[PDB]
């Protein structure tokens, strides 16, 4: 397995 | 791949892809218009966009060439002005410093050729070439992107030739002291306007430009609160 | 001040309990109060006729081991109506809203009549409160019944504050008297009348259990037993006398709780023993006295700031435990005394208790840091700390708190091995009522006998040890203590020292002609380890030698020998967390490179001492201009680079190191930026020639720079040293920064914005990096750990694809942050407590709205001032208002190099910004998920690859691992200087170009070291790329779309992602592999 995460281009996950 | 020219009149013009191990009939596109100017640099010339990696003259001076041989046209391309695929050029920094040895969109170039006869010999083949998608795709012509600079520019990591750089550093100094010297010479030459005023230059002065610059770039104290009769008056006035 | 006590009292309203849950409560006890009036009186009864009610009974009694036996049970039992009354905090209304819930304490105290004078000895008082206690149950449960209560009441034994001797009933509700809600818990103490035993026969010196050994245990438990509503009544008056008691009093209960301090036994393991009233009493110790001329420290007039901040300075520098004690009457000034008694002391002499007995020696020194460590940070006056202090949890995970921890798994584990149990003897069960306070015991002797200065602190955890046990069981049951051992096995947790954590050594006492008694356990505790020695100086000690290891540290080696030798032979101790850091670490291809100690900088010193002899080359050497001075400015000279160096491994990045050269100022510098650098190479180009015939050992050769932006002149002297390796020089010239400024002023508004990014990179290359490798490296040494964390988290960003966007310098300051500013941790120790600590803070980051500002500076001048420190603040704010979203700024990392804070995090595209913070995130929900592991490990330094829009896949001709100088090679320097390229991997450049040309339409990101991130033979590297919103729709055709796309309709157009494609695949030649889209 591995780390993934969604990717974010609006700045949403901070 | 009906379409053949763009509405705001850009010419679709085709390109075929290689045949690469790790890409197993994908296309490049390029859109292509006529350019107008009253230039005479950029007279003759026509206006590129979505260019290829690398696209260089030989480039260009190959697809004109099998352009020519289908359609039997005399075309001749004799430069490819504004090729700048990574914005390297976009600022002139020596321009901004100084005037001395250098009197002055993106992904798009100017095509110019050598004589008005060659480019609307070169636009009647390309209209010919847009309509060949639509019927045959398979006569499509194909792009080669191997040359000569493209080899040199692969090869990022060549130490550079201590002997050409010795000629290329020597010429240079040559040529700024030449000119830094002219320059010196002229602001202290005891300048004078055509009615008679002599300009002033401070010394170690050494350019023109530079005293126009500094142009660009660039009573209350002694003044009494109460010296005269109506300054004590008003004085009074307030006092009370 | 006032921001601070504004931020008190919103502390406290936030945490402030809901008075309606008081009423209800308060309503349900009330009423347990009658139903416990309704339970009747009991005869005389002995053992034999308890056993027999008992026998059919669903109730049995909490006997506390040894249970009384027929012989020596001859005192007989009886129940008597006690004296109900309520204590703890909700007695002194000092209670608040917990969301994991709080406790009611109610006491039932039986009557004096019940009680010999010498019941408390061998555990007499201790069996007949046992039955008192059942005796309780039994008719509470039934009348619990008859009032229909008992569908939403369960019931079960506990013991009080995890003391094993007092069991006591527990009661709570399950989803009118319902009570779940409020989330309390009745807790029914069942303690003695006051004065019942005399005192003077229950102190610590003294002894209760009969076989002498004192038992201060016991001693304090019965005694503390009968001695519950004195301390009551005296913390009442004062709350009255000073008025913000009850505040100090809720801010110590948080900075406890953050820390994960409680009231619970310590001799067990768990950290504990100070508690709220451990805190509260300390104030009204304090609140009379407490100074050693029996001079108030507090006063009534204090605020609650006042309160708190005094006991904190109390506790910080006053010793109570090795060197003085404190004593107070409850019922007198206090006073300081100078003699300690060795262990956590608070006499009081009006009740002869020692409130410290729970609390161990070992948790009582990391008390006293975390006190300090806080009063460091509550006197501080540049940052505000509130939210560390009080509102920070560190207590969540054990690795990011402790540096090391090795579980031990002990043998036959239904019951300890003969041996083991032998070793527990009864001497001992006198000193330590069960076995399991005995062998935590015997653990911190010998780990801190064995270790001795190479740790700070040691804490020894019983892991998975129960308290609450059914109504049916007089004893709590372990699954693999089966009633025998409450424990499932013990986790050893350090805080190690960096300055001798990895001595090879442990020197002990010296020589003499008569072998002395330190000597005496010196040779007994180290056996065949222990020896005598001799060294340069002359020194004849006794001392046993350890090998270094790069996979595990020394301590690794000393606790598992010390453990086995003494606690048990079967003993397996394991600590497989580190070993799976240490090996991600590359492992340099040098002699003895397994043997090297992560902290070894041996690879460093060599290469510096290569530059010096290159150092003394240049300066006598002759030139037009006289040399300033030669600057290096490297990685590995700032020991951050990722691997170590390797003499003649140019495949390394990292080989080519750079260095600045000056001269002297000169007015004969061109004025003109081309002919400036021209004149540069000039320079570089004599010294590139007499060294060639001067030395004809060292070779070299030119490379032009292209990472200043318009600025193509660049060309810089490789050098490649005869030691094995390599270094590129620069000029500086004082012309240099000026000319740049002019062409800002000369450009034109729109170009501005771009030529003044320009000069960014231009100081971020020339003038601040000097500064950037003078601090770090000074400031690198005390932090030994900082080289090893910082290479291994600039690993993590490589596996990741983050390098590429990511400039050197950030990533050593973003990691250095747990180092200048450990708080609410300590400074990391080990390499996991420092690269998780480093994770944690991305996680926990918020850069739109916090800055990050650190000062380097050595460990408790260059520290930011208050005027600094505000001027810095009103950047971040005006930045951030011109950027509020942070699109064009995401991290803004300043110190006194870089004020401006802009430097090294300009020109980051959102997209891996928001990356950095969103895998760190995730890593730390996996930790919490999933505890620390080596599955977790593996996970965490494995890329996904999948979100990724389109994944390319390339390898080189040849494997660059061992080029790379990575043990999983080349002796010279190939004679044709064009050989190099051959052995090198492009990908980084071809990356750095393919962005440009897509800056607008895509994000192409790549491992920039592929020795280490790219298998077994170090050629695998993977190009990843991202469409971004626009271009991935269709778009209209104009002239600026700026990107390759094709039509679709007459006026619309669509990203051509084929083409690129193969733009990629005849741009990357044979070294692209596959295409996966």
């Amino acid at each position: 397995l591995s780390l993934s995460a969604g990717f974010d281009w609006t700045a949403s996950i901070l | 791949e009906d379409i053949s020219a763009m509405k705001n009149g850009f010419i679709v013009v085709p390109f075929k892809l290689p045949d690469h191990k790790a890409l197993p009939a994908s296309l490049h596109f390029m859109f292509a218009k006529r350019h107008q100017s009253s230039n005479s640099n950029e007279s003759d010339c026509l206006f590129l966009v979505n260019l290829p990696l690398l696209s260089n003259i030989e480039h260009m001076k190959k697809f004109v060439g099998q352009l020519c041989g289908k359609y039997d046209t005399v075309s001749h391309v004799e430069e490819l002005l504004y090729n700048d695929e990574f914005g390297l050029h976009e600022v002139d920094l020596s321009a901004l410093t100084s005037d001395l040895m250098s009197s002055t969109p993106r992904n798009t170039a100017l095509l110019k050729f050598v004589d008005a006869a060659s480019i609307n010999n070169c636009w009647n083949a390309l209209k010919k070439y847009s309509n060949l998608h639509a019927k045959h795709p398979n006569e499509l012509f194909e792009w080669t992107y191997t040359t000569p600079s493209f080899t040199t520019f692969v090869n990022f990591y060549k130490p550079l030739d201590i002997d050409y750089l010795k000629e290329d550093i020597h010429t240079h100094m040559a040529i700024f002291e030449q000119r830094e010297a002219q320059a010196q010479e002229d602001v202290q030459s005891s300048i004078v306007d055509e009615d008679g005023f002599t300009l002033v230059v401070g010394k170690n002065t050494k350019s023109l430009n530079s005293i126009r610059k500094k142009i660009l770039n660039k009573i209350d104290k002694k003044a009494k609160k109460d010296f005269y009769r109506f300054q004590v008056r008003e004085r009074k006035k307030q006092e009370i | 001040s006032n921001i601070f006590k504004l931020q008190i009292d919103e502390l406290l309203e936030q945490v402030k309990l809901k008075q309606k849950h008081v009423l209800k409560v308060e309503k349900f006890l009330h009423k347990l109060y009658d139903i416990l009036q309704e339970i009747p009186d009991w005869e005389e009864k002995s053992l034999a006729e308890v056993d027999s009610f008992f026998k059919n009974k669903i109730v049995s009694v909490p006997f506390v081991d040894p249970k009384p036996i027929p012989q020596n049970t001859n005192y007989k039992f009886n129940y008597k109506k006690p004296d109900i009354s309520l204590i703890g905090s909700f007695a002194l209304k000092a209670g608040i809203y917990q969301p994991n819930g709080s406790s009611i304490d109610t006491l039932l105290t039986m009557p004096k009549e019940l009680f010999e004078k010498k019941d408390f000895l061998n555990f007499r008082c201790l069996h007949k409160r046992s039955v008192y206690l059942a005796y309780l149950t039994h008719h509470l449960l039934i009348l619990l019944k008859k009032d229909k209560l008992d569908s939403f009441l369960q019931l079960e034994y506990s013991y009080f504050d995890n003391d094993p001797l007092l069991p006591i009933l527990r009661i709570s509700c399950s989803k009118d008297y319902n009570f779940y809600k409020t989330r309390f818990s009745i807790n029914l103490l069942i303690g003695f009348p006051y004065k019942v035993f005399e005192p003077k026969k229950l102190l610590p010196n003294r002894n209760c259990i009969r076989i002498l050994p004192a038992t201060p245990l016991y001693n304090f438990s019965v005694l503390s037993s009968s001695t519950h509503e004195n301390y009551l009544k005296y913390l009442y008056k004062t709350k009255k006398q000073t008025e913000s008691f009850v505040e100090a009093t809720v801010l110590g209960r948080l900075w406890l709780q953050q820390r994960g301090f409680s009231s619970n036994m310590s001799h067990s393991g768990s950290l504990g023993g100070f508690g709220t009233f451990e805190f509260t009493i300390l104030m009204a110790a304090l609140l009379n006295g407490g100074g050693i001329n029996s001079n108030k420290i507090l006063l009534h007039g204090f605020s609650s700031y006042q309160l708190f901040k005094g006991v904190i300075k109390y506790l910080a520098t006053m010793d109570l435990c090795h060197d003085g004690h404190l004593q107070f009457h409850s019922n007198p000034a206090s006073k300081y005394i100078d003699e300690g008694f060795q262990t956590p002391t608070l006499f009081d002499k009006s009740t002869k208790v020692n409130i410290l007995t729970k609390m161990t020696v070992s948790s009582y020194q990391i008390l006293k840091e975390y006190a300090g460590e806080t009063l460091r940070m509550l006197n501080n006056v540049v940052q505000d700390q509130f939210s560390n202090i009080f509102l920070t949890n560190i207590s969540r995970f054990d690795n990011l708190k402790y540096d090391l921890c090795y579980d031990v798994q002990l043998p036959l584990g239904n019951n300890l091995e003969t041996s083991l149990a032998a070793t527990f003897g009864s001497m001992e069960r006198v000193k330590f009522i069960t076995l399991e306070n005995f062998l935590a015991h015997k653990i911190t002797n010998v780990a801190r006998y064995a270790l001795g200065d190479r740790i700070k602190y040691i804490q020894i955890e019983m892991v998975g040890q129960k308290s609450d046990f059914p109504i049916t069981k007089r004893k709590v049951y372990s699954n693999t203590g089966g009633n025998h051992f409450n424990f499932d096995f013990v986790r050893v947790k350090l805080i190690v020292n960096p300055s001798e954590c990895d001595k090879l050594v442990t020197k002990g006492p010296a020589h003499s002609e008569t072998m002395s008694t330190e000597a005496a356990v010196f040779k007994n505790f180290w056996g065949i380890k222990s020896s005598l020695r001799r060294f340069k100086d002359g020194s004849i000690t006794h001392c046993c030698v350890w090998s270094t290891s790069s996979s595990e540290p020394i301590i690794s080696s000393i606790v598992n020998f010390a453990l086995q030798k003494h606690v048990s032979k079967k003993a397996q101790i394991s600590n497989e967390t580190i070993k799976k850091f240490h090996n991600f670490l590359p492992l340099p291809n040098l002699p003895s490179s397994a043997k090297t100690s992560v902290l070894n900088l041996s690879s460093f010193f060599n290469l510096k001492k290569s530059f010096d002899d290159l150092y003394k080359i240049i300066f006598q050497m002759k030139l037009p201009l006289s040399v300033k001075s030669i600057l290096p400015v490297g990685s590995a000279f700032r020991y951050t680079s990722l691997c170590q160096p390797v003499p003649f491994a140019y495949s390394d990045p990292d080989f080519f190191q750079d260095v600045i050269l000056e001269f002297e100022t000169s007015p004969k510098w061109p004025d003109e930026i081309t002919s400036l650098e021209k004149a540069k190479t000039a320079f570089l180009l004599k010294i590139q020639e007499e060294l060639s015939a001067n030395s004809s050992t060292y070779r070299s050769f030119f490379s032009r720079d292209e990472s200043i932006p318009y600025n193509l002149e660049i060309v810089t002297l490789n050098i490649l040293t005869p030691e094995g390796y390599g270094f590129k020089f620069r000029v500086l010239t004082e012309r240099d920064e000026i000319l740049y400024l002019r062409a800002i002023a000369n450009a034109r508004n729109e170009l501005k914005p771009e030529l003044e990014a320009t000069f960014l990179k231009f100081t971020a290359k020339y003038l601040a990096s000097v500064r950037h490798t003078r601090t770090l490296e000074n400031i690198s040494h005390s932090y030994q750990f900082y080289s090893p964390v910082v290479r291994l988290f600039k690993r993590w960003l490589d596996t990741h694809l983050l390098l590429g966007h990511i400039t050197d310098e950030l990533a050593e300051l973003i990691a250095i942050k747990p180092f200048v500013d450990p708080a609410p941790y300590f400074i990391p120790g080990s390499l996991e407590n420092g690269f998780l600590k480093v994770l944690k803070f991305i996680s926990q980051w918020n850069w739109k709205d916090d800055p990050l500002i650190l000062d380097l500076v050595k460990p408790e001048s260059e520290r930011l001032t208050l005027a600094q420190y505000k001027g810095i603040q009103m950047n971040f704010t005006n930045l951030r208002n011109s950027d509020p979203n942070g699109t064009h700024l995401q991290f803004f990392v300043a110190s006194k190099n870089d004020p401006s804070g802009i430097l090294y995090s300009s020109g980051i595209p959102l997209p891996i910004a928001t990356r950095l913070t969103a895998l760190a995130k995730v890593a730390v929900n996996l930790l919490q998920t999933h505890g620390l592991n080596q599955q977790t490990i593996n996970l965490l330094f494995t890329p996904g690859l999948k979100d990724y829009d389109f994944v390319v896949d390339l390898r080189t001709p040849i494997g660059l691992k061992s080029s790379c100088g990575i043990l999983s090679a080349p002796s010279n320097f190939p004679e044709n200087l064009n050989d190099l390229s051959e052995k090198m991997d492009p990908t980084y450049q071809l990356v750095k170009y393919l962005n440009l040309k897509y800056k607008n339409s895509l994000i192409l990101s790549s491992r920039k070291y592929i020795g280490v991130n790219g298998g077994e033979k170090g050629d695998k590297n993977v190009i990843t790329g991202l469409i971004k919103p626009l271009f991935k729709g269709a778009h209209k055709f104009r002239v600026n779309l700026d990107c390759n796309v094709k039509p679709v309709d007459d006026e619309n157009v669509i990203l051509n992602k084929e083409a690129i494609f193969h733009e990629i695949a005849a741009f990357g030649n044979d070294m692209v592999i596959n295409f996966e889209t």
